[PDB]
């Protein structure tokens, strides 16, 4: 069975919070098609070849 | 006449195709071999009765 993922367990004190003391630069990537490739047919040769 | 009207816009426009048609026509066919006895049948002295 597929784990959904690890469990943790953020501590939820009266008055406590997390401040970040470091910085992490990082640099994702996305793939997003632009375009397909332009056909047309040829409605007197596909249909009647010779 | 593909567009129903006498005012074409500005751009390019899709006609009918064309198509090339042959001229000549080739029949090209295996080597003629394998031929029949029928030379030596024909020609003999004593055929039968």
């Amino acid at each position: 069975t597929m784990s959904l993922g690890a469990e943790n367990s953020v501590a939820y004190s009266n008055n406590s919070i997390a401040i970040p003391t470091n910085f992490t630069i990082s640099v994702t990537t996305e793939i997003l098609p632009v375009s397909m490739t332009k056909t047309s047919v040829d409605c007197t040769m596909y249909i009647c070849g010779d | 006449c593909t567009l129903k009207s006498f005012t074409v816009e500005k751009g390019i426009y899709q006609t009918s195709n064309f198509r090339v048609q042959p001229t000549e026509s080739i029949v090209r066919f295996p080597n003629i071999t394998n031929l029949c006895p029928f030379d030596e049948v024909f020609n003999a002295t004593r055929f039968a009765s």
